[PDB]
RNA sequence: GAUUACCCCUUCUACCUUUUGCAUAAUGGUUUAACCAGAAAAAAUCUAACAAAGAGAACUUUAGCUAGAUACCCCGAAACCA
């Protein structure tokens, strides 16, 4: 390929003896010696600056500092405690399906999004999960089963028009940590934890059919969903008559962190075996 | 029968593989025992002396820990007192006689504490450095692929004469697939020499490749390297440490 | 500003900058206008309006405020309901 | 500077520091030798890796990330406290 090889035929052996760093890769380091850099050494003359003791950063020389005049105001207020939702465009989603990172074949949740490196979640930073925004709304062709943390109307509308099913789920911080990195969790050697219920402010969000929250009454799903089809003017596909209907139907227990696993089990990766307790108190604790 | 080696990994559509003679180490005179197909990506990589340099230096410096300590003006033995009074003496004013100006005094700046130079090059840079080293070796004719590696005898004179008759150049490095699987005669004969050198394939590296004029690989070793190195074009960015369980990767 | 801390050896942040200012991700800093809660019955309707407003700081300041703030406040943030999220990106800027 | 020629001719206000300005009659030093004073990587620029991602774990990402390289002195009080 690289005609450089043919040049390498005629040249002497590469060794340690001849090695040249890229031109301008190293910038020469300057030292205060000689006529130019010596004699005040770029430090200026007397004053406070040549003794090196001049004041700290904000200091204005004694008039009231710029950063200390301005009144304070809630800006960064409670910034520790505001939930954060990593956005996911339908562009990005269509993209991940198209190049076949995520497969629409099996049900698509947060874990499989992480595994596709489509979205990076850091529970530790007060990040509560993925949200759905409508950027690829027109472009979007895929038939998908998605579970996000927060969704927008136009997003749900798009996924309907293509005949998929969206569902909103809430995870607490701990559950989210476990959900986003399942393997480093199993190597802890802890049981599989209970999933928390949403706190009080979020609860009104997850009981609505309009939202299609996981804690909502399924009975309203055939209603509100049809409503969405009127507004954006598409005909609603029949999910029951579909061939993949058994996958779309699949939900999680509100107390389950994982698909088909159960709260309280323990995964042993060495013997490739799952452990479940028979203890009455234990089983009551996890089953609740 | 001539041993022919076909590549077990997909070549890029636009790129035909490279070929190298398969030599046997048993006969003085058996020069070409076979023909090996080598992967164009590992051995034919666009040659960069740049990355060779960067990794060559990295190898030298990441290990380095300097223990050179110099006692500062505070750590010297004694003399926490003023030698004479400020005014009236007629000589120049001083603090502790252990000041850096004084004859037995502390060193003003000097080397401080045990120092570690440690920096981790990004993986793909180290990998492509390794590739480039192999490529250079091959395109300068100073690489020789061997099969077997069984020696006819344990006498070191055999190995030296074998270097001479094949004109292998002054120093030689030999690379075997495993440490336990090394044949007896070779282990002995090589362990008796300075200019020749013997290493498992786990321990290939750039600095050593440049330190010996001639590299020699076992065939299962090529099958090994080609695989490990080629694996990094197609990989995802790591999620946790690769030692942990992944779907395809062990 | 503490350039190296005692216990962690990291670089500390000045909290008094975090209470009065806001950093958008463009790098613009956003601040209240001094004396807006102060002596209102004296001032004209005009001045009151001018005082209630938020404003942007010149390069010299934003630069200075940046040196007093660690990486954590330069971070990209998605809040639910975030008012300023619509203001965090820069558009049509031909320099 | 030159000269056949050492001088003799002819031309030139020691050196640092400090200042608006020093041949100054401002400071410093007899002379020799050995010691005797610029350290940091937030942002930036430069050179490379891989790129809608990048980092050998936790992070940051509207061309970004990761790595290297570029940076900030020496001697002096009177004091104060056990
Ligand atoms: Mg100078
Ligand atoms: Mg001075
Ligand atoms: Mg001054
Ligand atoms: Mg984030
Ligand atoms: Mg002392
Ligand atoms: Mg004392
Ligand atoms: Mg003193
Ligand atoms: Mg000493
Ligand atoms: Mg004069
Ligand atoms: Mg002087
Ligand atoms: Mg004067
Ligand atoms: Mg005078
Ligand atoms: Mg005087
Ligand atoms: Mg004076
Ligand atoms: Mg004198
Ligand atoms: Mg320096
Ligand atoms: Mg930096
Ligand atoms: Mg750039
Ligand atoms: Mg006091
Ligand atoms: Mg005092």
């Amino acid at each position: 390929g690289p005609r450089a090889l043919d040049l390498l035929r005629a040249l002497p052996r590469v060794s340690l003896a001849n090695l040249k760093p890229n031109p301008g890769s190293r910038k020469p380091e300057r030292r205060p010696r000689g006529r130019r850099r010596g004699r005040k050494c770029g430090r200026g003359h007397k004053g406070e600056r040549q003794r090196g003791t001049r004041p700290r950063l904000g200091f204005e020389g004694g008039q009231t500092p710029f950063y200390l005049r301005i009144p304070k105001y809630g800006f960064n207020e409670g910034h520790s405690f505001r939930h954060q939702y990593q956005p996911l465009s339908l562009n990005r989603l269509q993209y991940l399906i198209d190049l076949g990172r995520v497969d629409p074949t099996q049900p698509i949740d947060l874990t499989q999004l992480v595994n596709g490196r489509g979205v990076t979640i850091q529970p530790s930073k007060r990040d509560y999960g993925v949200q759905l925004v409508e950027e690829g709304a027109d472009t979007f062709k895929a038939k998908v089963n998605i579970e996000v943390q927060m969704a927008s109307e136009l997003a749900i509308a798009a996924i309907e028009k293509n005949g998929g099913v969206v569902t909103t789920a809430f995870y607490d911080p701990r559950s989210l940590e476990i959900l986003c990195k399942p393997v480093p969790f199993f190597l802890r050697g802890q049981p599989i934890p209970k999933r928390m219920l949403p706190p009080e402010a979020l609860v009104p969000y997850y009981t609505d059919a309009k939202n299609r929250g996981y804690l909502a009454d399924p009975a309203r799903f055939p209603e509100a969903r049809l409503e969405l089809a009127r507004k954006y003017g598409y005909v609603l596909p029949d999910i029951t008559k579909d061939e993949l209907f058994k996958m779309l139907s699949t939900r999680k227990d509100p107390r389950q962190i994982f698909f088909g696993l159960a709260p309280g089990w323990v995964v042993n990766m060495a013997d490739k075996k799952i452990l479940k307790p028979t203890d009455e108190n234990l089983l009551k604790y996890y089953s609740s | 029968p001539p041993v022919l080696r076909k590549c077990e990994l997909p070549v890029p559509a636009h790129r035909r593989p490279v070929q190298a003679w398969i030599e046997s180490l048993r006969g003085y005179e058996q020069e070409r025992v076979g023909l090996t197909e080598l992967h164009p990506d590992v051995f034919s990589t666009a040659p960069r002396l740049d990355i060779l340099h960067q990794v060559a230096i990295w190898q030298k410096n990441f290990k380095r820990i300097s223990y050179a300590k110099t006692k500062t003006r505070a750590e010297v033995r004694g003399g926490g007192r003023k030698p004479w009074v400020q005014k009236g003496s007629g000589r120049a004013r001083h603090g502790s006689i252990r000041s850096p100006i004084w004859r037995g005094g502390g060193v003003a700046h000097g080397p401080r504490g045990p120092t570690s130079y440690y920096y981790m090059l990004p993986m793909k840079v180290r990998v492509q450095g390794l590739k480039v080293a192999l490529t250079v070796k091959l395109a300068q004719d100073d690489l020789h692929i061997v099969d077997s590696l069984e020696l006819p005898t344990a006498d070191p004179q055999y190995l030296i004469e074998l270097a001479r008759y094949r004109r292998w150049g002054d120093s030689v490095l030999l690379v075997d697939l495993e440490h336990e699987d090394m044949p007896q005669n070779v282990v002995a004969a090589t362990s008796g020499l300075k200019t020749f050198n013997l290493v498992p394939a786990v321990g290939l590296n750039v600095h050593s490749m440049l330190k010996h004029q001639t590299l020699v690989l076992t065939l299962p070793t090529v099958a090994f390297l080609e695989e490990k190195l080629l694996w990094h074009n197609s990989r995802y960015t790591p999620l946790y440490p690769f030692r942990l369980p992944y779907c395809d990767f062990p | 500003v503490t350039y190296f801390s005692s216990r962690k050896g990291k670089r500390k942040t000045v909290k008094a900058v975090i209470y009065r200012f806001l950093r958008l991700h463009s790098g613009l800093w956003l601040r209240r206008k001094a004396g807006y809660k102060k002596k209102l019955w004296k001032k004209t309707a005009a001045r009151k309006r001018r005082l209630r407003e938020f404003v942007f700081c010149n390069k010299t300041q934003s630069k200075l405020l940046d040196k007093m703030t660690t990486s954590f406040w330069k971070r990209r943030n998605w809040y639910a309901d975030d008012p300023y999220q619509k203001y965090q990106d820069r558009t049509n800027l031909k320099v």
